[PDB]
């Protein structure tokens, strides 16, 4: 599960 | 043509306005303009999600 990028 | 995408992994929203989904769920694309955050609908819900968590379905 890849990391969620900048919001 | 109405575009769809399927969930690769589960995605639990961290902020408001984000769409929650389980892997295997088929999401309907509303907006795909931003390369990172796409917007879609999953039954009742509507919101943005990480594009790297999905891939094409239909």
């Amino acid at each position: 599960p890849p990391p969620v990028g900048p919001r | 043509e109405t575009k769809f995408v399927q969930a690769l992994f589960d995605f639990n929203p961290q902020e408001s306005g984000e769409l929650a989904f389980k892997r295997g769920d088929v999401i309907t694309l509303i907006n795909k303009d931003d390369p990172n955050w796409w917007e879609g609908q999953l039954n009742n819900r509507r919101g943005i999600f990480p594009s790297n968590y999905v891939c094409p379905y239909n």
